[PDB]
């Protein structure tokens, strides 16, 4: 019999930080056992300062995406040319995952940007609609493999203070650019150790006021 | 998933848990398992939480019509009953929904409505709904008097919560609190529950059983 | 997984690679997936990791049993026979897929053996999920009447295209050189070509970050 | 929902310098029968694109049709026709992967695994995939069915990454493709000996080449294996 | 046939002419769609002057094959050269007693002085059929008649059906001996 | 038909004897000497190899065997059964050990092992006990060197030296003045030598004398390299020619 | 009904140097149900120690099996098991299993007393060892402790920089687990001495 | 067999089982006693399939009784628990598995303590405080972690045991018709009447 | 939703109709009203499918309010019946067919007598000096035929109906927490508040 879904593997990982926000994603393109492609962007500029993943069953989250940007165009249109706030756009995305909850879009969807305060905002979601917004989240094959690491590092979570007994926590603190970029790309050089799905390449799209930069590095390939 | 919902003499108070699992993987424990309809009517995310939030938040948007249209707050029972005929024309098609629909009005008082996915609509005074309510069933209708200070009442919620996240796997991260009045819900804070239960432990004496 | 066998002038040579899988996870980055029977009949395994050391143990165990019996160097086709009359007694329930390759004072030998206990013969062979990639590089690249060296390069070079090409094929590349009149040499991780980059930060915990209830010395003397 | 019954199989594909390289065999499989010898599986949109088609036959000899109804209608009221607004790869792929994805979430697909291969006005080299699912992606080497496990490892050897398409010339493509397809008729069973290339290059243009037949084969070695194993005879 | 197992196709024959009987196959092996070996050897020894063609299950007819060869390597030993009826009785007893668990289609053929050349067939269901030819025929064909009868017919098998394949091997029983022959695509294929 | 001795053929005699291993022993005593000598870096086995008839080839025969690539046995008594306790030996080295533990098993327990299958030959029902004394020389990691006699009753001693057979009595004479606890691996095979010549009557060279050692690991005759940690066996038979080296210098 | 998690919980085993660790968590339960929160999956025999995942009558069978065997080996050999021999003991009595088998993930932890090398192991339900020089994981947050191993793990850790390492290594791991936690112990062992520490973590 | 109960004071067990036999639509009887001594300090109940639960505590009853004369000595309730363990551990790989779940309260003679084991039937043992088989537990744990404390006195936890019973008779579907309670104690076993 | 009993006797109709809600292993009510007063003197108990039975109930209530209202006459309890039936036989071929079971108990004021209408989801109808839906029928129908005259009071009734209770209690597996009993007679509609 048909089926309309497949999984196409890769991984994404959405970071917040204080004035700026990350989403970064494998290049890998999977099926089965077979590599599809070793480069297969899946992180995109929708335009606002908003940027967007679905991870899972390509097909649904190349459509999703495409709907989203199509979104985005007609807010300006219908609205004076209005910026689509980031709490905005995930609620709109909110809308078009639950407008097929009887036939759904196979992917874990992420989104990043600033707020209105002008603060890091990562928006996740299931494939249906419920969306949350976090400091942190991984999404796809491999989030298992991240998110506990993330947990510890970014969030602090299990790490007391030395000496307290115990009793007093490690203080959370906003982390910088450059400390989130060597914990993305940490958290994707283990995956791809212990992922077989995982690997090839790592792009990562940073969020600031001044704009949307891009960042390339090379994962093994095996 | 944990959330129970209880009428006493000072309203109503929401307590629930903060966890979502993808079968053994927890993939959150930051959760917003209350769903803040609007500033009066609060509802409890259980079953499908697509299908709770999207329908809830549906909600809202006809309660906002209905006191638009009447020039008077909308009914509790008016309130669930838009939501609870909306899902049972979806019946068969797969929602999935077991929710709380809470409220204090005048000609009301503090009122409580469990909904649910198969059609079901029940008025009551205690409700709990999740993995991990029969946990807190046994806490609260051990404690539950309707004389209730709301200071002991805020603590019977979380207490009641804090057990289940102790019993039950798919429970747990932390706990929010809420305390609805004829003004409307006053929000009571996010407890994380690793460190609540040493507290709890400490200063109670309970859980005798887990070292500490 | 992925293994070869290559007959060349001389002898014969098989190779592996070194990735363990469970499920789309890496459970072993360094596993041996080439087995010796006798001291010159060595064996490359893929399927069911358990199965293909447990069977190769056991023949082995029975013909170093057999070879004092007799006052003889075992024979490869007494390995194949024992092997595969032990696979097709189990129909396809202990799921070994072998390449079993020797030398003997017969000549040199190379054979594949499938879990339902059918053999091959061949001067070039390949097995595992990786054994398409591989084949593929043989039939470009083999020719008659090959040299050691050139042979050792084929059989790597088919053993790459499965780790590149195949999700669950990875790491390094093993070796085994079985030649006449000569000692067999085992060449483990004669390829690395998979090292591990550099870490951008050191995970090394401040000590009393871990929060204790209690310490206790135990007692492992009598 | 369907299942297919006339089949093509592999049709693999290349960039290199100048442009792309595609080919696919000539049959037509039932099952296991090799019925029809003269299938044609590429076929070329105007002079710059060639799309490559795997999968059910019929389905095939529909995607035919609309590719050339999309050229007839493109020259409607277009006096540009044949110049700037004339149809681009990037044109036709967008077209069938909108078709492809439509179907499939009607539950009822084009059962192909297709290959659009072409230049871009700009002189780019244009790659990409799409299949029944709706599924795309683009690569320096592309392949369907087997050649997705045979072909690939092998085209890939040449074209390992985007910095080594300059490297390659188009000898060196035709060499790495023709050389592939010697290999899925030694190992695909529903595979045929007889094949069409095709390549489209910026400067020359579209070249097809039919009636290509697999030679140069290994086969003598074949006589010196007796046997299963003990068998000396 | 069990899932994912080898399997040896259908094309196989055995045709007895003048001077004895001449067994022919392809050489391709299966798993799915992929060819898993494309120079195989179907035709086995199971005696001197009695050899076989295997078909459906390689695991299934090389195990046969295999305890067959043992029998008549026995039956030698004590009571002398055994008749190619007799090795087609002893194919036919394990491929009917275990006819539940065997996907195997054998050939019989063998060469004895006095009954000359003959064939016996042996399909699934384990029964057994003497036969002038298996798989426009004349009795007492040459043995270059018998060739070009087994060529040109394999030949067709194999341009209609991807489960055949590669090259037709063929071997010859008579009263000089055993002899091998083999025949490449190019050859066959233009015919 | 079937074996209907399902009774002891070995039984307690009014005096307390069990006949069948004193006669056993009895057999021993007439077969051939044989005997054993442990250094500090090493242990040596030695034996006549008495032919039987000057047109057989006495190389075929062999009286020393191999059991682990870390053990080696010769014997007195009758030859058939020695065989089938090799035989035997072996196999229990793989079933009852390699085949668990992934590695060949200590000295000590093969000799238990062996005397446990010659303790039944003295108690199963319709059987006579093994017609043979063994002494089995081993190496393993952490029991070192050792050397072990074994009876048809399945009782085993270790030894530092010892001798059995024909001329035992004198030959544990001979090793009792010779012997000492700083004897290395060369000096035993010539005290060995010495105290095989005194019970040996005719020819005595390489081509009569049949001696193996266990001593350090051998690469060479490992058969592969690649795996440093398999090194090679520890059990060495001496050549002809290597033994005849040494009768030189006597 | 996947008896690999019933129960749940977890193992790991790292390599220091002249030291191995090997951690568990403390939970029993029944699906959903905590049952247990003093469930220990480490056992030693003799200076060998040896974690036990999966089906928690599997666990207490084989603890019970490999104490009868080791107890006999001692016996007969005068020595105590080596962690080498100890792995292919476990490895063979797994597979005398194999069509049948206890739904475990085992990993033993030791060091050599002759040769004082730090040695650890794991094995499937039917006995494929694993060796490796780094770490070793197992149970129903296997994923997770893969991905917390992988990045904190560094080589030649001294006792008490290891003992942070595996003990952060479990407990982000079991917090993403539901199935595991509810306490945590870890074994830290040195050539001739070996300290057992419980660790305070969150009890939901 | 439905609700099985168990806890754990300090110097005594105290075991709480269901009355209600039910088949179909039928509850056949309403005073049935889910439990018997294996020893004279240690008692066993049982819940789980129907036959199996019988059949599976006389067999352990009779072989802990032949130990019992074989010695002239009683079996500790540890000794007694592993010994049960094992056989529901051997019968899990069966042909047909013992579908039955047990608790085992015994006092220790030599140590002077009451001892709780939870077995349920794959051979799962575990020694706690309070303890419950199958749904029993998703009602009373909480209640049981709550006001439960380790130096309770045998009145103390019938009273904690009857908070329970209540919860269950409100919350539970099922009509189980109360329960029989039982002490285990230096003294040995013993019955409370009116519960 | 399980217990739904009807009596009718000389001069009234007594419907009696289980208190508890249950949802898989919790009783989340022990006061549900199970009945809908769909005219002055007619009332009707239901039984079924959760969600649907309310539904069902409350849309029949407003058809037969919006009669009496259109009409300014009240419906006759037959008249009712039927128009039920007919909802119940149009729904059994639909898409989703309403699983709901009902008991019509009421007063015909022109005849000047009580009526039970036994209404199943499929629309069998049919009246009945006594009747039950489910399962409740297989415990209290001998009870009925044994004990029930059609000359009874309503207070004769009433304690036919506390055996029937009584007998349920006793024998069915299920808690259903007790009935809510109401009377039909020429006065309307009353609820006894004690039972
Ligand atoms: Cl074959
Ligand atoms: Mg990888
Ligand atoms: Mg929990
Ligand atoms: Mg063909
Ligand atoms: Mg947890």
């Amino acid at each position: 019999q048909f089926n309309p879904y497949g999984d196409n593997g890769g991984t994404i990982l959405g970071i917040a930080g204080e004035d700026f926000a990350v989403l970064a994603g494998d290049t890998r393109n999977i099926t089965d056992y077979s590599i599809n492609s070793r480069y297969e962007p899946k992180v995109f500029d929708c335009g606002d300062n908003i940027v967007m993943s679905a991870n899972g069953f390509a097909a649904d989250g190349d459509a999703l995406v495409k709907r989203f940007k199509n979104s985005v165009k007609w807010y300006h249109f219908d609205h004076n040319d209005k910026k689509l706030s980031i709490n905005s756009a995930a609620r709109n995305i909110q809308h078009l995952l639950y407008g097929k909850r009887f036939f759904p879009y196979y992917v874990h969807t992420i989104i990043a940007g600033l707020d209105e305060d002008g603060k890091g905002a990562v928006y996740s979601f299931d494939p249906v609609g419920s969306y949350e917004r976090e400091q942190c989240r991984a999404g796809g094959a491999a989030a298992s493999l991240i998110m506990p690491f993330l947990d510890n590092q970014v969030n602090f979570k299990n790490q007391y203070e030395p000496g307290t007994n115990g009793k007093v926590k490690k203080p959370l603190k906003y982390l910088s650019v450059e400390e989130v970029i060597k914990l993305v790309r940490d958290s994707f050089t283990s995956a791809t150790e212990r992922h077989i799905q995982v690997g090839d390449g790592l792009e990562i799209l940073i969020v600031t006021k001044d704009g949307v930069r891009k960042e390339f590095y090379e994962l093994k390939r095996d | 998933t944990t959330t129970l919902a209880f009428r006493f003499q000072g309203g109503i108070i929401v307590a629930v848990d903060s966890r979502a699992t993808a079968g053994n993987w927890v993939a959150s424990q930051t959760v917003k398992k209350v769903i803040e309809i609007n500033p009066f009517l609060l509802g409890t995310m259980a079953g499908g939480a697509a299908d709770c939030q999207f329908w809830e938040t549906w909600l809202g948007s006809q309660c906002r019509l209905h006191e638009l249209r009447e020039k008077e707050r909308i009914s509790v029972a008016a309130a669930s009953k838009i939501l609870s005929n909306l899902v049972y024309q979806y019946k068969g098609a797969g929602l999935s929904m077991g929710t709380m629909i809470c409220g204090y009005t005048r000609k009301e008082g503090p009122t409580i409505y469990y909904v649910d996915s198969d059609g079901t609509r029940l008025k009551g005074d205690i409700f709990c709904v999740g993995s991990g309510q029969t946990f807190a069933y046994g806490v609260l209708d051990s404690n539950y008097k309707w004389d209730l200070s709301v200071e002991d009442a805020l603590y019977l919620g979380k207490r009641s919560i804090l057990a289940a996240a102790h019993r039950d796997a798919y429970s747990g991260g932390s706990v929010n609190l809420y305390h609805v009045t004829e003004d409307g819900w006053i929000y009571h804070g996010n407890h994380d529950v690793g460190e609540l239960f040493w507290k709890v432990k400490e200063e109670e004496g309970s859980f005798n059983n887990v070292i500490g | 997984t992925t293994i070869v066998g290559v007959k060349f002038n001389n002898g014969v040579v098989i190779a592996a690679d070194t990735r363990s899988t469970q499920g789309p996870i890496v459970a072993d980055k360094n596993c041996a997936k080439l087995h010796r029977i006798s001291p010159k009949i060595w064996c490359a395994g893929a399927g069911t990791a358990a199965d293909t050391e447990a069977v190769t143990q056991l023949i082995g165990s029975n013909i170093e049993l057999h070879s004092l019996y007799t006052s003889r160097e075992p024979r490869v086709v007494s390995a194949l026979q024992m092997l595969k009359q032990h696979l097709f007694k189990y129909q396809g329930h202990i799921g070994a897929y072998l390449i079993v390759a020797g030398v003997d004072p017969t000549g040199s030998h190379l054979f594949s053996i499938h879990a339902h206990g059918s053999t091959d013969v061949g001067y070039y062979l390949s097995l595992g999920s990786g054994s398409l990639a591989a084949m593929a590089v043989l039939e470009s690249h083999w020719k008659q009447d090959l040299t050691k060296e050139e042979a050792i390069k084929l059989a790597s070079d088919a053993i790459q295209a499965g780790i590149w090409n195949d999700l669950g094929s990875g790491s390094n590349v093993d070796v085994c050189v079985m030649e006449i009149g000569k000692d067999a040499e085992y060449l483990r991780n004669y390829l690395t070509p998979n090292v591990r980059e550099e870490k951008q930060k050191s995970y090394k915990f401040p000590r009393g970050t871990t929060a204790v209830l209690k310490e206790s010395i135990v007692n492992i003397c009598d | 929902t369907q299942q297919p019954i006339v089949t093509g199989t592999s049709v693999i594909s290349m960039k290199y310098d100048n442009g792309v390289i595609i080919a696919a065999d000539n049959l037509g499989s039932y099952g296991s029968l090799l019925r029809f010898n003269g299938v044609e599986r590429l076929i070329p949109v105007g002079d710059n694109t060639v799309v490559g088609i795997s999968g059910d036959i019929s389905d095939m000899q529909h995607i035919e049709r609309l590719l050339k109804d999309l050229v007839t209608e493109n020259a409607y009221d277009n006096p540009l026709a044949d110049a700037e607004e004339a149809l681009e790869p990037s044109y036709i792929f967008e077209y069938l992967a909108t078709v492809m994805y439509q179907r499939r979430s009607k539950m009822n697909p084009l059962w192909n695994a297709i290959i659009v291969a072409g230049v871009q006005s700009n002189g780019d080299q244009f790659l990409r995939y799409v299949n029944l699912l709706g599924v795309t992606y683009s690569s320096p080497t592309l392949a369907t069915g087997f050649g997705a496990h045979m072909a690939n490892p092998l085209l890939r050897k040449v074209v390992d990454r985007e910095s080594d398409i300059p490297k390659t010339t188009v000898q060196v493509a035709e060499e790495a493709i023709v050389n592939a397809m010697r290999v899925l008729y030694y190992r695909d069973a529903r595979s045929s000996r007889n094949f069409s290339l095709a390549i489209i290059d910026k400067n020359t243009g579209l070249t097809f080449k039919k009636n290509l037949q697999v030679e140069n084969m290994k086969w003598d070695f074949a006589k010196d294996i007796k046997g299963y194993g003990t068998q000396k005879i | 046939l069990k899932k994912g197992e080898v399997s040896l196709g259908t094309s196989i024959m055995a045709v007895t002419f003048k001077d004895g009987v001449i067994l022919g196959a392809d050489s391709r092996t299966t798993t799915g769609a992929y060819i898993a070996n494309r120079v195989t050897d179907k035709l086995t020894r199971v005696h001197d002057k009695i050899w076989c063609c295997r078909s459906g299950s390689a695991a299934d007819t090389q195990a046969i094959a295999d305890i067959v060869q043992y029998h008549l390597e026995l039956y030698t030993s004590q009571y002398g050269t055994p008749s190619t009826e007799t090795a087609a009785s002893v194919f036919k007893e394990l491929c009917y007693e275990n006819k539940d668990n065997l996907t195997a289609g054998i050939i019989v053929a063998g060469y004895d002085d006095k009954n000359k050349g003959e064939v016996y067939t042996i399909p699934l269901g384990g029964s057994v059929h003497k036969l002038p030819y298996a798989i426009n025929f004349r009795e007492n064909m040459s043995k270059e008649e018998t060739v070009d009868f087994i060529k040109h017919s394999l030949s067709q098998a194999i341009k209609w059906d991807g489960s055949s394949g590669g090259v037709i091997r063929m071997v010859v029983l008579t009263a000089a001996g055993v002899e091998r022959l083999i025949f490449y695509p190019d050859e066959y294929e233009q015919l | 038909m079937t074996d209907r001795y399902s009774f002891s053929l070995t039984t307690f005699s009014p005096s307390g004897k069990l006949g069948q291993i004193d006669y056993a022993l009895t057999a021993v005593k007439q077969g051939v000497t044989s005997l054993g000598i442990k250094a500090t870096n090493g242990v040596v086995i030695a034996t006549e190899k008495k032919s039987s008839s000057p047109l057989a080839m006495s190389e075929t025969l062999s009286k020393v065997s191999l059991l682990t690539p870390d053990i080696g046995a010769v014997y007195s008594g009758m030859g058939p059964d020695y065989r089938v306790l090799v035989d035997k030996s072996r196999k229990v080295a793989h079933t009852s050990y390699k085949r668990i533990y992934g590695e060949y098993p200590p000295t000590k327990l093969l000799v238990s092992e062996v005397a446990k299958i010659m303790q039944e030959a003295t108690q199963s029902g319709g059987v006579r006990p093994f017609g043979v004394s063994l002494l089995i020389a081993g190496h393993d990691e952490f029991n070192g060197f050792s050397l072990y006699q074994v009876d048809p009753s399945g009782s085993y001693f270790p030894w530092k030296a010892t001798a059995i057979g024909k001329g035992s009595v004198a030959a544990k004479t001979f090793l009792e003045k010779r012997w000492n606890d700083e004897l290395e691996l060369e000096d035993a095979i010539h005290i060995a030598l010495l105290t095989l010549k005194e019970s040996v009557e005719g020819e005595f060279n390489g081509d009569t004398i049949e001696l193996a050692i266990i001593g350090d690991e051998n690469p060479d005759l490992l058969g592969y390299t690649g795996i440093p940690t398999d090194k090679g066996p520890r059990f060495r038979k001496l050549t002809s020619q290597e033994i005849n080296d040494r009768l030189e210098a006597l | 009904s996947d008896p690999s998690s019933i129960n749940g919980g977890i193992v790991v085993a790292m390599t220091g140097k002249d030291c191995v660790a090997i951690a568990c968590d403390l939970r029993l339960g029944s699906q959903s149900l905590g049952v247990s929160n003093k469930f220990e999956k480490i056992f030693h025999y003799g200076h060998v120690f040896l974690g036990i995942t999966g089906l928690a009558t599997d666990v207490t069978t084989l603890n019970e099996m490999f104490r009868y065997k080791t107890n006999l080996y001692k016996l007969k050999e005068e020595r105590a098991i080596e962690p080498e021999t100890f792995t292919q003991l476990v490895s063979s009595s797994l597979y005398e299993r194999r069509f049948g088998p206890y739904f475990v993930g085992p990993v033993v932890a030791g060091i050599n007393s002759k040769s004082g090398k730090p040695f650890i192991a794991g094995f499937d339900l039917i006995g494929c060892i694993d060796e490796a020089k780094d770490f070793i994981v197992s149970g129903t947050a296997s994923d997770q402790l893969f991905g917390m191993c992988e990045s904190l793990y560094e080589p030649n850790l001294e006792p008490e920089d290891l003992f942070e390492t595996i003990s952060q290594a479990l407990l982000n791991a079991a917090d993403r687990d539901a199935l595991s936690g509810w306490g945590a112990v870890v074994y830290i062992i040195k050539k001739d001495e070996v300290v057992k520490r419980y660790l305070k973590m969150r009890q939901d | 067999m439905d609700i099985i109960l168990g806890i754990r004071v300090q110097d005594s067990v105290i075991l709480a089982s269901s009355k209600a036999v039910t088949r179909g639509i039928s509850v056949l009887k309403d005073s049935d006693d889910k439990t018997r001594q294996l020893s004279p300090h240690t008692l066993m109940s049982f819940a789980g399939e129907a036959g199996d639960t019988v059949q599976f505590a006389e067999y352990i009853q009779a072989n802990i009784q032949l130990y019992s004369i074989r010695e002239d000595y009683e079996l500790s309730p540890q000794a007694v628990s592993s010994f049960v363990r094992q056989e529901l551990a051997k019968s899990i790989r069966s042909r047909r598995p013992y579908q039955v779940n047990v608790l085992i309260g015994g006092y220790d003679k030599k140590k002077n303590k009451p001892e709780l084991y939870q077995i349920d039937y794959l051979g799962t043992k575990v020694e706690l405080p309070y303890g419950a088989h199958g749904y029993s537990g998703f009602y009373t744990f909480s209640l049981l972690d709550h006001h439960y404390r380790p130096d309770m006195t045998t009145e103390e936890g019938l009273d904690l045991l009857k908070l329970c019973v209540q919860e269950l008779e409100k919350r539970m579907p099922m009509d189980f018709k109360g329960v029989i309670v039982k002490i285990v104690d230096k003294d040995g076993i013993r019955q409370v009447d009116d519960f």
